[PDB]
Parts: C-alpha cells; sequence; structure tokens
RNA sequence: ACCAAAGCUAGCUCAACAUACUAAAC
RNA sequence: UAUAGAGAUAGUACCGUAAGGGAAAGAUGAAAGAAUAAAAUAAAAGUAAAAAAAAGCAAAGAUUACCCCUUCUACCUUUU
RNA sequence: GUUUAAAAGAACCAACUCAUCUAUGUGGCAAAAUAGUGAGAAGACUUGUAGGUAGAGGUGAAAAGCCUAACGAGCCUGGU
RNA sequence: CUAGCCCAAUACCGGACUAAUCUAUUGAAACAUAGAAGCAAUAAUGUUAAUAUGAGUAACAAGAAGCCUUUCUCCUCGCACACGCUUACAUCAGUAACUAAUAAUAUACUGAUAAUUAACAACCAAUAAACCAAAACAACACUAAAACGUUUAUUAAUUACAUUGUUAACCCAACACAGGAGUGCACCAAGGAAAGAUUAAAAGAAGUAAAAGGAACUCGGCAAACACAAACCCCGCCUGUUUACCAAAAACAUCACCUCUAGCAUUACUAGUAUUAGAGGCAAUGCCUGCCCAGUGACACCAGUUUAACGGCCGCGGUAUUCUGACCGUGCAAAGGUAGCAUAAUCACUUGUUCUCCAAAUAAGGACUUGUAUGAAUGGCCACACGAGGGUUUUACUGUCUCUUACUUCCAAUCAGUGAAAUUAACCUUCCCGUGAAGAGGCGGGAAUAAAAAAAUAAGACGAGAAGACCCUAUGGAGCU
RNA sequence: GGGUUUACGACCUCGAUGUUGGAUCAGGACACCCAAAUGGUGCAACCGCUAUUAAAGGUUCGUUUGUUCAACGAUUAAAG
RNA sequence: CCAGCCCUAGAACAGGGCACA
C-alpha cells in the first residue's frame, strides 16, 4: 500500500518524540571504589576487568609457550609465581610458571 | 553517483620546497640573544642606595672590553648614538610598546617591538582585556652592557644592547567575560627587568626595537593568581600501576 | 506459547546448539574461563556442572568416559577432567562454576556478555563484587539489633 | 544554528572587412 | 553573463556491438611565500532551537484571552 | 555405467541439453530466478571458435517465431 | 440613513494604469519623459538542481573459543588451460571520510615501491608425380561412405643469443548479482562458513511427525504420501520442432502415398541428368479414397483435358389399414453425399434415449441414430507401440479433507550499524441518517471526542501502479486478403 | 406498496469503479424454514392448510456439472 | 520500592515471584 498524503512535520514530531522513542536515563550507575572509574551495580567494572584479562592472557601465553604443543595439556595443578617467590610446600609437584613482573597488588598469594 | 569529499587540511612543508625557494628569507632581527647578562645576586641590596648603585653601574659600563668595542661599532656604523641619551628613549618605547599593547594597535605595536617580542607578548593576551599604566620610576634606565653580532654570510651586524630598569607599574589583566584574572589596577607593583633591545645597523631606516626580557633567577616569584588550579596526576593504563615518588 | 521450556534456541538448530555449546565447554575445561555471550554462558553453566559430576562419578566408569569423550573435542583433556577438575571437587556439591556479566562488547553489535569460570583456577581473581563491611553506619546498626536479640536470650 | 545564498569572469552570438579557404604537430 | 550564451572546462567522462547519443561541474583576498586566516546574508524549501491536549478545507468575525463561540463544500482544467 | 547377436532416430539412468507441474519470488538472487518434480540423454543430439545471409529484407520442422532485454516488422541519423 | 472613489459576472471585445530590464536625454540615498523588447508563472503525469513524506521503515552482514592466528563444529564446484578484463596481483604504510550494501581490516579503497625471465604457446616452404581401399582396442565389417600422410625429382638466404603471450581473488549480466559460461583432470591430498547479539508474539516460507477415517478436499488425487501398480476412451502413427519472457499442444514436421514443373554444364540446383532435381498436398502401416469439368483457375494460345486443382454432390406431393416408404408423378442439375463412422473436439434443440459403472453422475464407456450444418489425400474408418497432451475407473498411499496439532530453520519482535520504493493539493484526517455530478472525514440534522507511541487485520480512502488493452469517435495509422 | 429479475435511460467514473462461481468472515431486513405464544378450519387422533406476533440463535453431508440453479442419495427441528 | 535474576507473564513496554528450602 502507498501512503495518501505527505504526513506533516508536526505529526512527525509528535511521532518520533514520544517519551517512548526518547532514550531513558539509567541511575544504576556507580564508582568503582578501587580505580575510581564509573560501571553499573550488576556489571563488573571496565578497568578492573581489563587489568584481570591481560595478566590473564600474559599467563596464558607464558604457559602455552611452556608447552610446545597443542595437545600438550597438563595433568596435574597448575601455580603462577611472579619475581621474588619461591614454591610452597603446597604448591610443589604441581605446574609452575614464573613471571618477570611483580605480584600485582589484587593478585593474592594463597 | 560517483563524488567524493574534498578540502583535507594537511601542512607537510618538506626541506626539497624549503630551498628551492627563489628569495631568501629577509629578517629583520635574529632569533634570541647571544650573550645573556648575568646579574649579580646583589641588585636588590645595592638598589637600595643611589650612589652606590649608579657608580657600580657606570663601572660595569665603562671597564668591560667587549660592550666598549660593541659600541665603538655602532657608532662607526651609525653616526649621532649616544649612550647617554639611550636610557630615555628606551624608557619611552617601553612605555609606548605597553601602551599599544593595551590600546591592542597592532601595526605600532609591530614598528615598537621586533619580531621576536611581539607573538611572546600578544599570543597569550589576543582574547583578553589589559588595563596597564605607568605611575612612578623609582630608578632611571641604565645600560648595563653592549654587544653586537656580525655574520659574514649576509654581511649584516645586529648591535644589541641591554638596560637593567626598576620600574612602578599597574597592571591589571581581564577575561574574555569581563573578570578579573590576575591583578588590580590600583596596586603600584614594583618590577626589576632586564630589557634587551636590537637594531639592524646595515639598515639604512635601522629602528631601535625591543627584542628580549630578562628576569633573574633569583627574582621575586610572581603575585598569585585569583583562581584555583589542579594539577593531574599521570592517567593510567590498567596495565600499568602508579608509582609514589619520594 | 514457550511455557515450561528450558533450553534456549540457539545456532541453526538443536545440534548446532549442542555444537555450540560443545565447543564452549571444550574451551572452559581448557582455559578455566572464558568470556562469551551472555545467553551461551548462561547455557553453557549447567552443562559444566554436569561434566564436573560426571568427572566426579570416576575415571573407570564406561559412561562417564563417553560422556567426556564425545563433550571435550580435544583428547587432552580428557585426563585433565578426571585427575583435576574431578579431584579438586571433592568436598564441593554444586558450586563448580562462577559466571558473571561483563560490560557489553566493545564492537558494534554490542552484545551482552557473560564471564564463566572454574573455581579454584591458577588465575587472576576477577573484580568480584564484594559487600559491604560490618562497620557501615547500617550494618553496626544490624550488628546492635544482633547483639541485643543475643542478650535477650 | 545547519543546509545554504551573492558575486564577475571564463567564454559564447550576430554582422563588416579580409588575406582568398582542409590550423599547429608531423 | 555559468539552468543564459556554442553541446563544450568536452565531443571528454558516461551510455550503446556498432552507426550514434551525450553531460554536470568556477566563485576569499593586493598578498594564502597573510589557514593561533579576516570581513559581509545568516533571507527559499528541509530541520533544530521549541512534539501534542475535544471540533473538524484550518481561515475569518473577533476577543482581556492561543484554542473553546459563530460563518464558509481547496484551487486550476473540463463540463448542462 | 546397465540391459541388449546392436551406436536399434530401442530401454534404465549420470554428465549434458530442454523446461511439464507446483510452491516461493513479483522494485525479487534475477528486466524471467530458486527449490522440489519432470522430458531427452549414440542422436533430426549438445557445444567451442571463426565466417555468411540485413529490414520494400534475412531466416523460419508457420509460432505471423527470431533478427542485441519493446519486431504485424530492427536501431541510429536526416527530412523534423 | 451618514459619507463617498456612486452598482456582479464565463467565451470574445474595449480602455486606463503598471512591476523588472536595455537605450536617448534628466536624476545621482535610484528617479522622470520617451523608444524598445527573450517584458511578469499557485498549475502543462512541465525541464534542471536541491529538499521533505513514506522512514530511521523494507532490506543488508561476521561459525566458536583462544596463548591472535592455534585448535574445535560443519558444508563440500577444486586445480589448470582456452576465450575475455586489463594491474584490479605482490611488499610496505594509512583508513576521520571515500569502495565493501554493517564492523573488525583489506583480494575489492588510498599512496609509494616492485613484478609476469622459455623449454609451453603464437609467427614458423613452394612446384610436379606415385597414391580408390574409413575412423569405432580394428581381426574385419555396416551405411549415412567418412577430418587427420608419406616418398620421389628442382629450387628452400645458413650465420650462437630474433619478436611476442606469462600477475590476479579476474569474464558477460547497471552491482563484490542465488543467473550464463568451452576443455582435461580428480571428489579431496584441494575450496570454503548457513548464525551481528538476544527473545522465542501473530501472520508468511521450508521441513519433520501424527490417533481413527483414507479423496469424504478440490474444476481436477493440485500438492503431499510407508504408494510409485492395472485398465478404458479422444487426438496425433512413432523419435523430434515451436510462440527467448503467460499457451509444448490435438499445433508443425515426419517415414509412406500422391500431384504438378523441367531433356540440361563451368559459383546455388550440380561439379548432379527423369530410379534425377525443384514447387506443393496429406500423413507410417491395414481397408479404401465413391459422383461431378456446371462455374473459377491451369494446360490448351479457340474446342478439348484436368478435381490425391479451387470446390460442390437436390427439391415438392402421394403411396403397403393407424407409423415409415420398397414405389410413383413432376421439376432442376455437373453430379445430386457413395463406403465408413456418428449426440463426436462436429450450431442450437441437448443434461437426445437406453445399458454398464456409483447409494447417488450434466462425468466415463457401449449401443440407437438424417450429422437436413458428418464424410472419404483441405483425406474417411479400425489397430500395435508411443505421449510431462485431454478425460474416466480399481486397489495402495497419505494432513488434500473430517479437524487440525507439536517442534525446528528462515522470517518475525528488541538491541547496534548502514540505509531505499511506489506515493504525497493542504489537512487540526470519527460514527449514523439524509442530501448532493445520483455511494461523503470535510454539506445538513444529530451522537462521539485528554494527547501521543509500539504490534496486528485489510472494510473504506470509488487505495498505489500503467494518459483502459474492452466499447465508441478520429474525413489518425499499420499488418493481412 | 417494495426495488430480487429482464428491460428502459445514459446521470458518476474509460490520465482504470478489476468482471461469474467457490474458500474465510460475515453485518442487516422480515415478506419466519425450525424453534416460541395463539386464531380459523371441510381441525376426530397422528399428520396437515391458512392467518396473527416474534429476527436473541440455527438453517447438514455427498455424486454430476466452472457453475448460481437443477436432478439424485442419506439425514435433520429445519436445510428460509 | 522497583537495580538486577527467574516465570506456567509476555513481540517491546507491561504483569507475578526472589526469607523458610
Ligand atoms: N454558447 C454559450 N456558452 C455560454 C454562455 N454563457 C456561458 N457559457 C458557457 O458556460 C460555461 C461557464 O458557465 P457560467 O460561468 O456562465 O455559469 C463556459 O463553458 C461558457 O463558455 C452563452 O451565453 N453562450
Ligand atoms: C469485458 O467485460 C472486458 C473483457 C475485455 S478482454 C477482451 N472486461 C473488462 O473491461
Ligand atoms: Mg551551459
Ligand atoms: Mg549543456
Ligand atoms: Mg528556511
Ligand atoms: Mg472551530
Ligand atoms: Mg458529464
Ligand atoms: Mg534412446
Ligand atoms: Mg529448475
Ligand atoms: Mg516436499
Ligand atoms: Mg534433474
Ligand atoms: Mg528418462
Ligand atoms: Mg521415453
Ligand atoms: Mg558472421
Ligand atoms: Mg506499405
Ligand atoms: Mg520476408
Ligand atoms: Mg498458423
Ligand atoms: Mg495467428
Ligand atoms: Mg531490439
Ligand atoms: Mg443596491
Ligand atoms: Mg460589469
Ligand atoms: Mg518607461
Ligand atoms: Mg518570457
Ligand atoms: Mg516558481
Ligand atoms: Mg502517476
Ligand atoms: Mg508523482
Ligand atoms: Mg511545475
Ligand atoms: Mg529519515
Ligand atoms: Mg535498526
Ligand atoms: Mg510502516
Ligand atoms: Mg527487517
Ligand atoms: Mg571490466
Ligand atoms: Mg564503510
Ligand atoms: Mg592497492
Ligand atoms: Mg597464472
Ligand atoms: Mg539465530
Ligand atoms: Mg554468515
Ligand atoms: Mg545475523
Ligand atoms: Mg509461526
Ligand atoms: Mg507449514
Ligand atoms: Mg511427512
Ligand atoms: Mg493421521
Ligand atoms: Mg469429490
Ligand atoms: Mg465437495
Ligand atoms: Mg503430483
Ligand atoms: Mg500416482
Ligand atoms: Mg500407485
Ligand atoms: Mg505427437
Ligand atoms: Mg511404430
Ligand atoms: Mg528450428
Ligand atoms: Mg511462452
Ligand atoms: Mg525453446
Ligand atoms: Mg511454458
Ligand atoms: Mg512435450
Ligand atoms: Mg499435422
Ligand atoms: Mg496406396
Ligand atoms: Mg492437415
Ligand atoms: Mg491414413
Ligand atoms: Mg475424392
Ligand atoms: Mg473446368
Ligand atoms: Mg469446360
Ligand atoms: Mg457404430
Ligand atoms: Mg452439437
Ligand atoms: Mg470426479
Ligand atoms: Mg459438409
Ligand atoms: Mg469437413
Ligand atoms: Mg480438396
Ligand atoms: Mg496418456
Ligand atoms: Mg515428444
Ligand atoms: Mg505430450
Ligand atoms: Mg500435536
Ligand atoms: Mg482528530
Ligand atoms: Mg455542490
Ligand atoms: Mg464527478
Ligand atoms: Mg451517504
Ligand atoms: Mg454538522
Ligand atoms: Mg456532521
Ligand atoms: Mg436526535
Ligand atoms: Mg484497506
Ligand atoms: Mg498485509
Ligand atoms: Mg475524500
Ligand atoms: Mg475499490
Ligand atoms: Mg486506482
Ligand atoms: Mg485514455
Ligand atoms: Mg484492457
Ligand atoms: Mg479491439
Ligand atoms: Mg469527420
Ligand atoms: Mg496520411
Ligand atoms: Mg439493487
Ligand atoms: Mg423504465
Ligand atoms: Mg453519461
Ligand atoms: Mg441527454
Ligand atoms: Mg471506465
Ligand atoms: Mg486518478
Ligand atoms: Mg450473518
Ligand atoms: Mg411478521
Ligand atoms: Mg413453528
Ligand atoms: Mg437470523
Ligand atoms: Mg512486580
Ligand atoms: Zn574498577
Amino acid at each position: 500500500a502507498a501512503p495518501k498524503n505527505r504526513r506533516s512535520i508536526e505529526v512527525n514530531r509528535c511521532r518520533r518524540r514520544n517519551p517512548q522513542k526518547l532514550i531513558k536515563v539509567k541511575n544504576n550507575i556507580d564508582v568503582c571504589p578501587e580505580c575510581g572509574h564509573l560501571k553499573q551495580k550488576h556489571i563488573l567494572c571496565g578497568y578492573c576487568y581489563e587489568k584481570v584479562r591481560k595478566e590473564t592472557a600474559e599467563i596464558r601465553r607464558q604457559m602455552g609457550k611452556q608447552e610446545g604443543g597443542p595437545f600438550r595439556a597438563p595433568t596435574t595443578e597448575t601455580v603462577v609465581l611472579y619475581s621474588g617467590e619461591t614454591p610452597s610446600e603446597q604448591d610443589q609437584g604441581k605446574r609452575i610458571i614464573e613471571r618477570e613482573r611483580k605480584r600485582p597488588s589484587w593478585f593474592t598469594q594463597n | 553517483s560517483e563524488k567524493e569529499f574534498v578540502e583535507h587540511a594537511r601542512k607537510a612543508g618538506l626541506v626539497i620546497p624549503h630551498e628551492r625557494l627563489e628569495r631568501p628569507i629577509h629578517l629583520a632581527c635574529t632569533a634570541g640573544i647571544f650573550d645573556a647578562y648575568v646579574p649579580p645576586e646583589g641588585d636588590a641590596r645595592i638598589s637600595s642606595l643611589s650612589k652606590e648603585g649608579l657608580a657600580q653601574r657606570a663601572e660595569r659600563l665603562k671597564k668591560n672590553v667587549a660592550s666598549q668595542l660593541s659600541i665603538r661599532k655602532i657608532r662607526e656604523s651609525d653616526p649621532n648614538f649616544k649612550i647617554k641619551d639611550f636610557p630615555e628613549k628606551a624608557k619611552d618605547i617601553f612605555i609606548e610598546a605597553h601602551l599599544c599593547l593595551n590600546n591592542s594597535d597592532h601595526d605600532r605595536l609591530h614598528t615598537l617591538v621586533t619580531e621576536n617580542c611581539f607573538p611572546d607578548m600578544v599570543w597569550d593576551i589576543r582574547y583578553k582585556t589589559v588595563r596597564w599604566s605607568f605611575v612612578e620610576s623609582l630608578e632611571p634606565p641604565q645600560v648595563v652592557q653592549v654587544r653586537c653580532s656580525s655574520l659574514m654570510n649576509q654581511g649584516n651586524i645586529y648591535g644589541q644592547v641591554t638596560v637593567r630598569m626598576h620600574t612602578r607599574q599597574t597592571l591589571a589583566i581581564y577575561d574574555r567575560f569581563g573578570r578579573l584574572m590576575y591583578g588590580q589596577e590600583d596596586v603600584p607593583r614594583d618590577v626589576l627587568e632586564y630589557v634587551v633591545f636590537e637594531k639592524h645597523l646595515v639598515d639604512p631606516y635601522g629602528s631601535w626595537r625591543m627584542h628580549g626580557k630578562i628576569i633573574p633567577p633569583w627574582a621575586p616569584p610572581k603575585q598569585p593568581i585569583l583562581k584555583t588550579v589542579m594539577i593531574p596526576g599521570p592517567q593510567l593504563k590498567p596495565w600499568e600501576e602508579f608509582e609514589e615518588p619520594q | 506459547i514457550s511455557h515450561g521450556r528450558v533450553f534456549r534456541r540457539l545456532g541453526l538448530g538443536p545440534e548446532s546448539r549442542i555444537h555450540l555449546l560443545q565447543n564452549l565447554l571444550t574451551g572452559l575445561v581448557r582455559h578455566e574461563r572464558i568470556e562469551a555471550s551472555w545467553a551461551r554462558v548462561d547455557e553453557l553453566r549447567g552443562y559444566a556442572e554436569k561434566l564436573i559430576d560426571y568427572g566426579k562419578l570416576g575415571d573407570t566408569n564406561e559412561r562417564a568416559m563417553r560422556m567426556a569423550d564425545f563433550w571435550l573435542t580435544e583428547k587432552d583433556l580428557i585426563p585433565k577432567l578426571f585427575q583435576v577438575l574431578a579431584p579438586r571437587f571433592q568436598g564441593q556439591n554444586g558450586g563448580y562454576t562462577r559466571m558473571l556479566q561483563i560490560p557489553n562488547r566493545n564492537e558494534q553489535d554490542r552484545a551482552k556478555m557473560a564471564v564463566i569460570e572454574y573455581k579454584g583456577n591458577c588465575l587472576p581473581p576477577l573484580p568480584l563484587p564484594r559487600r559491604d563491611s560490618n562497620l557501615t553506619l547500617l550494618n553496626q546498626l544490624l550488628q546492635g539489633l544482633r547483639q541485643d536479640q543475643e542478650a535477650s536470650s
């Protein structure tokens, strides 16, 4: 079907300025107590998640460089240690990844 | 249907078009200061007494051989050049240049100050209002030293003269919205400066133009600003940690 | 009418959805933490829990062995599943995975994204949302109420 | 406030005269 | 005097196997080797600044008052 | 490939060539297509390259078919 | 009544002023008197350019994770040459914008720099003579009589290295188009990705499954199906050809059979010679093709002959009790429709009458049959085989249907990116009755009536689309006879 | 008196008001086929024939035929 | 009160639940 007449700017504005088509304001925005950046109350912080993701990517890169094959996965647990650290009596017998970076403040030894 | 956009503004100059210029760049002045006069740290205490300051100043002007030979060079290059009536002309040029910057008279300001003095005094002020005045002068301007730079590639000599001034001015820099920014228009603050004038001696006209403004390193800090300033810290990437300096 | 439906339609059909979930489960078993769409991760979490249960069922169980052989596409992860993941989940009953919604994808699709992670892995801990401390005003008021109730008994 | 708007020139037209009429490059 | 005057910035792009058809597009300044570049219009339609509140060829009579009241069956052409 | 003393204008059925029927599509993938299903498939068979027949005509196992996407007679230019 | 500038208008007719330009004289804060015209646009489905509505709507795309290009999940048109396009190919760098129908970045955009190296391919002897004896595993044969070669004799400059084509993700279709494309190899050892992200409304498209019934649906068993069988007619013998783009047929052709026209030489026929070659009709085969030269043609230049040339093959009245008419009277013709078949694909009456088929039939088949408009090479009657031709039965089969349902994929709705089309006088765009260029949202009389979104259905806007193709008109055409 | 059939007229449309039958959904009139309340009968009963009032609800499935109709089979309270 | 998460509630928006366990 074809339109019978041209719709005027008045009715066009009434249509595409209705509050149903306006962008709603978000009230769930808060600051991250760690870095001070903005985040939603139900979503993880983008900055902190990017930090953790970069550290995880580096750890995985090193742990994949340790295994020269694609199908070579360790049958034991794994432990990542940073510069100036030694494997404890509970961490021995596991695969050991060694990072030259110092241990970050958010990474807990455990 | 096949159409594209135009006017992508890019500034890219190369050494080939820089050097294949048919006519060289005529410079009415040099880049900066060749021999900067380092004043003694006792100016603040010798400016309190009249005779003990003027005597030492005349001794420093007369005993240095470089300044004397430079004055002789300016004298042989251009006659009727005397150092006794020079500080009055320097003070006149200074006051008229400041009044021209007040009135926003760029033409007379270009005639007074040179191409190295104009930008440093017009750039950060072209969008503001100035209310500068001249009230008093405790110590008359004194010619400290005189230098001359002779370049034989073109055969051009530029004579620079340093003049120490103890002036009393009232400066009030306003904002582009009309609010006071720097200081009041009624406080007669005392300033001590060293104005280096310059003149092309080979030029037939050769006007005296203010070239540089030397401030001693031990000079008192400038008056505080009226507003407050936030200095941002290092903008940190996620994979970078802050390091506290001690 | 989709009353009482528990599995959402994904991929190019039921078999394609099974294969997508199988690839996601293989990646999760291999890396101990992956990130994908929120719906796909929410669908994969239950399969991950059931896979950990089948791994806890034992190595000599032929049913669990063939289930792992089907699901884990990379055949080097079945010994991993049976000797790393299952042994380290012994006292736990159902708390094997952790799923958290991360901000939307920076790409133009702006997909709702989640991250799934097996608990007890050798990776930097995600910025988990921590509750308020007991030193807060409201928490201290509730602590006072609790102490009054304890003294009243 | 965007979109936009205004230049006066490039050149053309009609005739007169005219060497006498397929220019230059080959 | 750039929808004009030659089609012409050009028989070029482009369209057709070919004969053939055939366009539109320029605007600062003495100096842009004066773009931290300077001044005049901010005047069409289309939008924003500023979506709308019963009722009606959208206007007119008006009115303290935007509507609310009352009155008028768009315009050309063709037809008795 | 299979059946046949057969390369029989024989039979089944591929490549290949046509386009029976239906459903989508109808400014669509497409100015005639897709999917399923169909007919021929050693011949009056499909097909590559190159040449010829030119409109008062050519060619036609006559549909008044086809002759560069509109053919009861092509298109372009001129008469205009 | 009080003042006046003191009486409506279509086609045509008359007058007075007048906007904007140029010119001759004034004027010089933009005018006057005259003379000229490319002298005034709310309307031509007007031309050009730009803008709106439709509309941020239709539509369009990238398999997953990852240590970032490494492993998983799937589908399988791949390699080379010929033809064609010319650098779109390769390396580095950039992408705010331009190309990808969106991003990421890049074989598709931008700039710079490089590249395709001959052995493969192209160009690469004439003059006379011996030469009948096919290719098909070619032993030897068939008919439709079949491309592809050596030797001998005379001359063929004679001496390294000549010239040209070598990329690609590519060509023709307005496009980075689900289309069209020759050849040799293999069916993967090579090519690729159906999903941008969610939800799981309607309607739509595709598929799978379905109780009991099994065509009761419908023009028709179209489509679908766990079936994929057997028969009866009409029309064409059969294979084949046709309206590229609405008709594949019962149309055309066809083997066969008939007619005419020709006694012959260097470009068709034909390098043939009446068992030949042309112009045609009808359609294999079987039984046949009956009468007519009155008219019109053609031979005969007049008679005369020709119908397997164009074409035609009769009235009126009475008769064997009561129905018909073997028969007769009379008249005209060139002969007066013969055989055969027959309610047919055959004017109407017609749904002719009757039998079989069904519970029911204007369907189908078999008979009767003047069909007063059948009919014998513009061919008449049967028959095998054949047909995506047109009808009718029997089972089998099934969502066609009773009577729909469930679930998937594409669609769909939301989010993000990009972003058209027909259409549009302006709308602040209700209902009923009446009226009216004779069917009203706009008129009249009444009812109804905060304003805006989003999703659905199509009753109206005599909705959109195409200056109705039907009908008529035009002292408008064109094709055919 | 109505405006269902055929006709008559040529008033709106030929810069388009798409034309029979069916499928789906039906709105309405009553000049009521059924169902409901009655009057008269040449109404004995069962069946009928007419007339009055009433329109909230119904008004079948099949063979032939493109059929609306029509014939026929089986029913229904009826197959308007 | 309505961020989020489920739903026999739904195209979007809406609507019902989130203490027993
Ligand atoms: N022949 C004729 N036509 C007339 C006359 N008056 C009016 N008409 C026609 O009527 C039409 C206009 O109607 P009206 O404006 O007169 O009501 C036009 O077609 C006009 O030519 C008349 O007097 N004679
Ligand atoms: C007849 O009513 C007509 C048919 C014309 S088709 C030859 N229909 C519409 O105009
Ligand atoms: Mg022009
Ligand atoms: Mg032009
Ligand atoms: Mg405007
Ligand atoms: Mg009003
Ligand atoms: Mg009329
Ligand atoms: Mg065959
Ligand atoms: Mg097909
Ligand atoms: Mg199917
Ligand atoms: Mg096929
Ligand atoms: Mg076949
Ligand atoms: Mg066959
Ligand atoms: Mg040719
Ligand atoms: Mg003619
Ligand atoms: Mg012809
Ligand atoms: Mg014909
Ligand atoms: Mg015809
Ligand atoms: Mg053509
Ligand atoms: Mg009067
Ligand atoms: Mg008058
Ligand atoms: Mg005048
Ligand atoms: Mg004009
Ligand atoms: Mg105009
Ligand atoms: Mg139109
Ligand atoms: Mg239009
Ligand atoms: Mg116009
Ligand atoms: Mg828009
Ligand atoms: Mg969108
Ligand atoms: Mg819409
Ligand atoms: Mg869509
Ligand atoms: Mg090309
Ligand atoms: Mg782009
Ligand atoms: Mg490039
Ligand atoms: Mg190549
Ligand atoms: Mg999907
Ligand atoms: Mg895809
Ligand atoms: Mg998608
Ligand atoms: Mg659906
Ligand atoms: Mg379906
Ligand atoms: Mg099925
Ligand atoms: Mg069933
Ligand atoms: Mg039936
Ligand atoms: Mg029926
Ligand atoms: Mg079928
Ligand atoms: Mg069948
Ligand atoms: Mg069967
Ligand atoms: Mg046939
Ligand atoms: Mg035969
Ligand atoms: Mg042919
Ligand atoms: Mg056709
Ligand atoms: Mg064909
Ligand atoms: Mg067809
Ligand atoms: Mg056929
Ligand atoms: Mg025939
Ligand atoms: Mg014979
Ligand atoms: Mg015939
Ligand atoms: Mg015959
Ligand atoms: Mg005969
Ligand atoms: Mg004769
Ligand atoms: Mg005769
Ligand atoms: Mg018979
Ligand atoms: Mg008949
Ligand atoms: Mg039937
Ligand atoms: Mg006859
Ligand atoms: Mg006949
Ligand atoms: Mg005949
Ligand atoms: Mg048949
Ligand atoms: Mg055939
Ligand atoms: Mg057929
Ligand atoms: Mg079901
Ligand atoms: Mg309204
Ligand atoms: Mg009227
Ligand atoms: Mg009218
Ligand atoms: Mg009405
Ligand atoms: Mg009214
Ligand atoms: Mg009204
Ligand atoms: Mg009333
Ligand atoms: Mg509608
Ligand atoms: Mg619709
Ligand atoms: Mg209207
Ligand atoms: Mg209509
Ligand atoms: Mg219309
Ligand atoms: Mg017309
Ligand atoms: Mg028509
Ligand atoms: Mg006609
Ligand atoms: Mg006439
Ligand atoms: Mg004529
Ligand atoms: Mg009527
Ligand atoms: Mg009448
Ligand atoms: Mg009329
Ligand atoms: Mg009349
Ligand atoms: Mg009409
Ligand atoms: Mg119209
Ligand atoms: Mg009804
Ligand atoms: Mg009644
Ligand atoms: Mg009754
Ligand atoms: Mg009723
Ligand atoms: Mg609630
Ligand atoms: Zn944070």
